[PDB]
């Protein structure tokens, strides 16, 4: 079962994706997000990620998509990936923390 | 005055082009060039420019020189049409030779010599076929009788147009070379069915339904008598038929001449905007809309001192066709004529420009413009991109008489309803309804007594002595009688069925008002009207075609005499379904019509009358076997062997008082089956007795107007010759005959089975979609085999069931048959029987063929080449692969190879590559039954399970298995497939998407 | 009177059939609408004795005052103009362009996850309404669910549907061999159970988003008997390979729409009051002490990993395993089953007979299938 | 046409298709037939006369349909 306070983060996150109000995350968006972050996905894989993540061809990703995108399950290994993926990226410095 | 000055400029632009070549003492105007033949129908064209000219010059009358030279037009018109009146009479045989037993051979020829009206060419070097001409000759002689001009002018000549119109009244139902004279687009000596022709015929009829050719003093002697089925017939088959040109030709730009001025044979407007549409997106050009797709005339190959060219033009005609202006004319004329302004402005735009100039500064419309030899491959690679150059007719008469007359339509000096006096321009006025009468008689006193009791009121059939009621055959054999001249050897109108919209109208003879039931209540006929739930139902069948197009003016009226035959056992009320339906008819209410009940003289204020003006003034041991035995099927047996050996028609001399004939016995003996209701030889004397369902070539051309194959009896490969367009009633009854062999009662079978085929496919065209050739053979073995699954009986108590049940029966069965309702290898059975197959078969088959060098079935070849010289709209392609996939005679495996089929194509949309090599579908189907058969022996199946088929090696669960699903027979062929393609691929897979 | 219907209705050519129906179109003279007209008659052909005439009369009559009970509802079908004869029954209602909710799914094999939302919801709020007025239809099919040009569902056949009070249970044993509680058939035992209630259309509404959600009716067998046992059991199971790919909401709406105690079964207000039908425009009470802003922040990285790790998980062609198993490859498993659909595609029409479920076989045809 | 009267209207037409009608006998065709081919009367003085501006004659007109009730010649309902 979710919650509110998970659902006001949703929202929020939806919202902070795009920089502007249109209520899809836009390819534009996510690659500006990307390059911002320090990542350069390719056009192939970008168009590739959203057709994936997209149910079908429209080729736009509305909210309830990305809460659904959200709800999956990692089991074990692929959340101890992510983590250590999410740390790595966070400790850029030599510092370990 | 100006318009004073314009029009004898256009009377001196007329004279000078096509005035010219008049051709006195004929009269019949050369159709250009150095030809000097004259065409019926160019002629035909040519002559309503100078009919316009005169109709404009007649309104301005009261001057000496203006009535002169409408009079001179008038009588050119009038001579021109005498001429070909002429030389029409001049082929009363051939015409008298085509009223029966229609053949190529026997119509009259379309091309005519110059003066002195002889013949220019032989009856086997030309196409003498072409119905259109005729046709289209006649409505405009209507036209111009009705304007007031005098043409048909002797009785012997009004009985040749009757002639005439009984010769043409069978288009609808034969097949000529259309007006190109070249039948398809291959000639090879071939002719096809053509939507102008049937819809021009269609026209014509409509023009001389009751025309008095005699003008304003003309007597009821004077007039013609077309009848009404064969109309709607010609409708019905143009509606079936007017998504494209033809069954072989998919767009043709003649078709404008059904939907446009020239008599406007079309209804739907719809249809029309749609066939419009297509004609221009699919045949417009930078000079004209070309004639059709993939034509040969007038280009700079193919030998053009040759005939009958080879199936070679897979691109050698294509995309470099000429084009013709007469039919931006046509477009002028169409836009002018109906409501258009706009469109007429910028046609005429247009055409100005492809015009050529003459002497002394004329006007005149080339015949076409073609591309130059050198730049074809510009053309080819870039449509519509080169410059043509004309050539041909430079004076073409037709385009120009087309031309000037739609320049005067335009300019104001004429208008619409001049040359349509006919008020023909409101045919697509939708028809807002029409009421139905009809009236029940009882044949006697008690019949009419208990139709009282039970609350309805009925006449008797006397009391009404002024209105007499006899049966349809009576009917015939009178119009049988129309047109018939002993001095000019004509026989008259051919004894013809009629349908349920001739019996409808009241007719008049000798000042008595006549009423006739329609021809389906006849049971001596056919045993169909025996059924009570068949007369109800094709009652209401009736009915509401009746209510659908009643396209005649007046009320109609339907009498229903009920008879001693519907009565139930005990014989003393009606039975429930006929009582049903008149309580629902006496609530005005019925199938899809709306009725009231009346009497005969009410209905007589009102209603449709016509007046027929033409009707004025040891065997002797065998013998008593036959006599003494029992057992009535036995009889009825013995009875037959009789007539097998020595009793065809000689008398058996069974009584001493009087002689009887074996023909009287069998009618005897039918008429005694029929009381007791006992349909067990039945069939055997219809059989006997070679009665014919009535209307089966209407039945056949139903049929095969949505582009059907049949074929007659159980399918062997010498045998079973299948039928692919229309025949006449006793070529077609020879051929059933022929399939049904001696097992005559096969032959009645069939006959109903068809005819059940043909009432189905116009109530609910669904079922029969997706089938391409239907096979009465096969269907009658479905039916047994399916029947004695049923009972668990053998296939001679299958038979016998078979036999004995209803029409009724036969026609629910069927139906159920048909929507394949009530394992899984019974289902497969079926379909593979019927060779159901999906709506995109033949292009996931086409595509597949152009993706791979050929597919192999264990046993011949068929090649890729063809997929260039055929194309997937192509009826041609579609019976090739259907020939191809029959070779295997187990429906089952059929069905196997169909879903092998769809699966390789699936397969081949995934994988962007080029086989290059043969695929053979039985190697893949037996590699996946191989790795089925192991599946099942890793699961743990055991030997009972793991059966084989005793001729087809394949598991019985294959068959039985379901189509999708985890184990379905889908996946165990997808990897069958795949494995075959890496067996056939370098060492590696070339599947990427 | 019939005169004035048929001056006021054009009968026209025929749109749907029934057991003894026929559906034809008709135009509305002074208005020149596109409504349709239903005929029914009463004898039957003569076929019958006048108490199954009577008795059909009695059937309509209340069909109609049903659907005038719930008449001006944009959702459910309305009657514009009833009419009565001696020998035939004439109705007028609103003509749909687009066809049957079977017709459709059958053509689209699966629908998409909007358009299953907004179904079910449809479904929700015309139930509801229903039980607003205490009506009970009992009779929610595939078949018998229509759509219009703006796909949207109207329930239709009210001839069954009839009106009810608090305290008294129906007994009458009918409906779809699948569609069936265990109510029904605890009181069809011999006499033990009261009679109907409520539950039975909200397993209804279970079975509908099954079959529209897994492309099959969540019960079917080769045996009427065999069937009956198991919707009695209630041992329903999700397919391992189709259900793999959805969000778990829809699971647990099913799961507790199908569950088989009357009392545990979720309330059709329980129904809406849940998330998946709930949707939000924008809010300004989204405040909270920074923990909350933190957590907020934990969780959109948490996101952005997670979508940061999509594309790089796709799976290649993989070839070799379509050689293997071509059910592995989702899109080339939708995509063979379109095709064996189109292939099959004309039989599956009204009864329990033949039916989607009949076309899959996941269960593997094997020795073990002779148990029973 | 309206109303009772519609029936001997018809009466009237029938007899007049037929023949004769009262005793006198009459033709029924086209009038565009019957114009063609007889004889017109001249009325020339119009043109002769020296009014500068030719005076202008009402002539018979079609009748539109209605666009309020749309009356489509219903049947007599007596
Ligand atoms: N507006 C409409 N347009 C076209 N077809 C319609 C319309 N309304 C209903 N139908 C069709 O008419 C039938 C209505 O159901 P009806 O009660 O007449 O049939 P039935 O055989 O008794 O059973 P069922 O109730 O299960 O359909 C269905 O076949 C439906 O598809």
């Amino acid at each position: 079962q979710l919650t509110e306070e998970q659902i006001a983060e949703f929202k929020e996150a939806f919202s902070l994706f795009d920089k502007d109000g249109d209520g899809t995350i836009t390819t534009k968006e996510l690659g500006t997000v990307m390059r911002s972050l320090g990542q350069n996905p390719t056009e192939a894989e970008l168009q590739d990620m959203i057709n994936e993540v997209d149910a079908d061809g429209n080729g736009t990703i509305d909210f309830p998509e990305f809460l659904t995108m959200m709800a999956r399950k990692m089991k074990d290994t692929d959340s101890e990936e992510e983590i250590r993926e999410a740390f790595r990226v966070f400790d850029k410095d030599g510092n370990g923390y | 005055s100006n318009s004073g000055v314009r029009l004898d400029g256009y009377a001196r632009l007329v004279q000078q082009t096509i005035l010219c070549h008049q051709n006195p003492v004929t009269g019949l105007l050369p159709a250009s060039y150095d030809q000097k033949d004259a065409w019926v129908r160019d002629n035909v064209y040519s002559i309503l420019a100078v009919w316009g000219l005169g109709l404009a010059y007649r309104k301005n009358a009261d001057r000496d020189e203006d009535k002169a030279k409408a009079y001179e037009l008038e009588q050119s018109v009038v001579k021109l049409m005498r001429g070909l009146l002429h030389c029409m009479i001049r082929q009363v045989d051939k015409v008298e030779s085509f009223k029966y037993s229609q053949s190529t051979k026997d119509s009259l020829h379309a091309k005519y010599n110059t003066k002195t009206c002889a013949t220019v060419v032989g009856d086997d070097q030309w196409g003498h076929l072409q119905l259109d001409a005729t046709s289209v000759y006649l409505l405009f002689l209507a036209q111009m009788t009705a304007s007031g001009l005098h043409i048909i002018h002797s009785l012997d000549e009004v009985n040749f147009i009757q002639n005439l119109v009984f010769y043409i009244e069978a288009a609808y139902k034969t097949a000529d070379f259309g007006i190109w004279e070249r039948g398809d687009k291959t000639n090879q000596g071939i002719s096809e069915l053509n939507a102008s022709s049937v819809g021009m015929a269609k026209a014509a009829l409509e023009a001389l339904d009751e025309l008095d050719l005699f003008g304003v003093k003309g007597g009821p002697q004077s007039v013609i008598h077309v009848l009404a089925d064969e109309v709607q017939h010609c409708q019905s088959i143009l509606n079936s038929l007017l998504p494209r040109a033809s069954t072989s030709k998919e767009v043709d730009a003649s078709l404008l001449s059904v939907v446009s001025f020239p008599a406007f044979a079309v209804e739907d407007s719809q249809l029309v905007e749609l066939t419009k549409q297509e004609i221009i997106t699919k045949l417009q050009g930078r000079y004209g809309c070309c004639r059709f797709l993939r034509d040969g005339y007038k280009t700079p190959k193919e030998d053009p001192n040759r005939l009958y060219y080879e199936p070679a033009e897979l691109k050698l005609f294509e995309n470099i066709e000429c084009e013709w202006p007469l039919f931006w004319t046509y477009f002028i004329l169409d836009g002018v004529f109906s409501g258009n302004a706009e469109q007429v402005q910028e046609y005429k735009e247009a055409l100005e420009a492809v015009l050529i100039k003459g002497k002394n500064g004329v006007p005149l419309l080339p015949e076409l413009y073609s591309v130059p030899p050198d730049r074809v491959d510009e053309e080819y690679q870039n449509p519509h991109t080169v410059d043509r150059v004309p050539m041909g007719k430079l004076p073409h008469m037709w385009g120009q008489s087309l031309y000037i007359l739609g320049s005067l339509m335009a300019e104001g000096f004429l208008a619409p309803g001049e040359i349509d006096p006919l008020n023909r321009r409101f045919s697509t006025v939708p028809k807002p309804d029409v009421v139905v009468q009809v009236s029940i008689l009882a044949e006697t006193e008690e019949i009419k007594t208990i139709l009282k009791d039970k609350g309805i009121y009925v006449e008797t059939i006397a009391e009404v002595y002024p209105i007499r009621v006899q049966p349809a055959r009576i009917l015939s054999h009178i119009y049988s009688s129309l047109g018939c001249n002993n001095r000019m050897k004509l026989s008259g109108r051919p004894y013809r069925h009629m349908g349920v919209l001739g019996t409808s109208k009241l007719y008049d003879i000798r000042k008595t008002i006549f009423t006739f039931t329609p021809q389906f209540i006849d049971q001596q006929q056919f045993y169909l009207a025996l059924d009570n739930k068949m007369i109800v139902e094709m009652l209401r069948t009736d009915l509401s075609y009746l209510c659908s197009r009643w396209r005649m003016t007046g009320q109609p009226t339907i009498t229903f005499p009920i008879s001693h035959s519907m009565l139930d056992e005990d014989g003393t009320s009606l039975n429930s379904s006929i009582l049903a339906a008149l309580r629902k008819m006496q609530d005005g209410y019925f199938g899809g019509a709306r009725v009231q009940t009346g009497k005969l003289s009410e209905f007589l204020t009102t209603s449709c009358c016509t007046h027929l003006s033409f009707m004025d003034p040891d065997f002797k041991a065998l013998v008593l076997q036959l006599k003494e035995t029992s057992s009535l099927q036995e009889q009825a047996d013995i009875l037959y062997m009789l007539y097998t050996m020595k009793g065809p028609d000689w008398n058996t001399e069974l009584y001493n008082e009087r002689s009887a004939t074996v023909r009287e016995l069998l009618t005897e003996l039918y008429g005694k089956v029929g009381e007791i209701r006992h349909w067990g030889l039945i069939r055997y004397i219809s059989g006997i007795l070679r009665k014919k369902v009535e209307a089966l070539d209407e039945a056949c051309t139903d049929l095969l107007s949505h582009q059907k194959h049949l074929t007659v009896g159980l399918p062997p490969e010498p045998r079973e010759k299948t039928i692919s367009a229309p025949l006449p009633y006793e070529a077609l009854t020879q051929l059933i005959d022929e399939a049904s062999e001696g097992d005559m009662s096969i032959s009645i079978l069939t006959q109903e089975i068809m005819v059940y085929l043909a009432m189905y496919m116009r109530t609910q065209p669904g079922l029969f979609a997706e089938m391409f050739r239907l096979r009465i053979g096969l269907i009658i073995q479905v039916m047994a085999t399916e029947l004695a699954h049923s009972l668990r009986c053998s296939a001679e108590e299958a038979t016998e069931g078979l036999m004995n049940l209803s029409p009724s029966a036969m026609k629910n069965l069927l139906h159920h048959i048909l929507s394949g309702k009530e394992q899984w290898q019974r289902r497969r059975r079926l379909d593979g029987a019927l060779n159901r197959v999906p709506v995109g078969f033949y292009q996931k088959v086409w595509k597949v063929l152009q993706k791979c060098h050929g597919l192999s079935v264990e046993g011949f070849v068929l090649p890729s080449s063809t997929t260039r010289e055929m194309t997937p709209g192509e009826i041609k392609f579609s019976v090739h692969v259907e020939s191809v996939l029959n070779r295997v005679p187990q429906p089952e495996y059929r069905q196997l190879l169909v879903e092998a089929i769809l699966v390789l194509t699936m397969l081949a949309d995934i994988e962007i590559h080029s086989i290059g090599s043969i695929i053979a579908v039985e190697k893949i189907v037996h590699i996946a039954n191989d790795l089925f058969l192991q599946e099942q022996k890793t699961l743990g199946a055991d030997d009972t399970m793991l059966a084989k088929d005793p001729a087809s090696g394949i598991c019985t669960l294959l068959y039985d298995s379901a189509p999708s699903g985890r184990f379905g027979t889908m996946t165990y062929l997808s990897k069958a497939a795949a494995t075959y393609v890496q067996e056939f691929l370098p060492h590696s897979i070339c599947a990427m998407q | 009177s019939a005169q004035d219907f048929y001056e006021n209705y054009e009968p026209k050519e025929i749109l749907g059939r029934g057991v003894s129906s026929v559906v034809r179109r008709c135009i509305h003279k002074p208005t020149s609408q596109e409504y349709a007209v239903k005929v029914i008659d009463v004898t039957g052909g003569g076929s019958f004795s006048p108490e199954e005439v009577r008795e059909l009369r009695e059937a309509t009559l209340k069909e109609v005052d049903i659907l005038r009970k719930v008449s001006g509802h944009p959702n459910i079908i309305q009657l514009k103009d009833t009419y009565e004869t001696n020998t035939f029954f004439f109705l007028v209602f609103d003509l749909m362009k687009r066809g049957e909710l079977f017709d459709y799914l059958t053509e689209k094999v699966t629908l998409s996850e909007k358009e299953t939302r907004k179904i079910m919801r449809a479904l929700l709020e015309v139930i509801c309404t229903l039980h607003k007025l205490n009506i009970v239809h009992r009779d929610l099919k595939p078949e018998n669910i229509l759509l219009d040009d703006n796909m949207n569902i109207k329930l239709t056949d009210f001839g069954f549907s009839c009106q009810l009070e608090p305290g008294e249970r129906l007994r009458e044993v009918c409906g779809t061999p699948s569609y069936l509680a265990p109510e029904i058939i605890e009181c069809s035992m011999n006499e033990d159970h009261p009679g109907y209630g409520k539950e039975v259309d909200m397993w209804s509404t279970g079975v509908i988003m099954y079959t529209l959600l897994a492309g099959s009716p969540p019960f079917w067998h080769r045996k009427q008997m065999l069937m009956l046992r198991m919707i009695m059991s209630g041992n329903y199971q999700f397919g391992s390979p189709e259900w793999d790919d959805y969000s778990d909401t829809v699971k647990d709406l099913v799961s507790r729409f199908l569950v088989v105690q009357p009392q545990n079964r979720y309330t059709a207000e329980e129904a809406l009051a849940h998330p998946f039908f709930q949707q939000y425009l924008v809010e300004e009470v989204r405040h909270f002490s920074p923990r909350g802003k933190f957590k907020v922040i934990a969780l959109t990285v948490l996101a952005s990993v997670r979508i940061y790790y999509q594309y790089r998980r796709v799976k290649p062609v993989t070839r070799e395993i379509v050689i293997r198993d071509p059910y592995a490859l989702r899109p080339l498993r939708r995509l063979i089953d379109a095709y064996a659909f189109r292939i099959y595609g004309h039989w599956v029409k009204k009864g329990q007979q033949q039916n989607r479920a009949a076309l899959f076989e996941n269960t593997p045809k094997a020795v073990l299938l002779s148990l029973a | 046409i309206r109303g009772s009267r519609f029936n001997p209207i018809l009466d009237m037409l029938a007899a007049l298709k037929k023949g004769i009608i009262g005793g006198v006998k009459v033709h029924v065709d086209r009038l565009q037939t019957l114009i063609s081919g007889a004889v017109v009367e001249q009325l020339d003085f119009l043109r002769i006369s020296d009014t500068e501006e030719l005076p202008e004659f009402k002539s018979f007109e079609e009748l539109e349909p209605p666009k309020h009730s749309k009356v489509k010649r219903q049947s007599s309902t007596p």
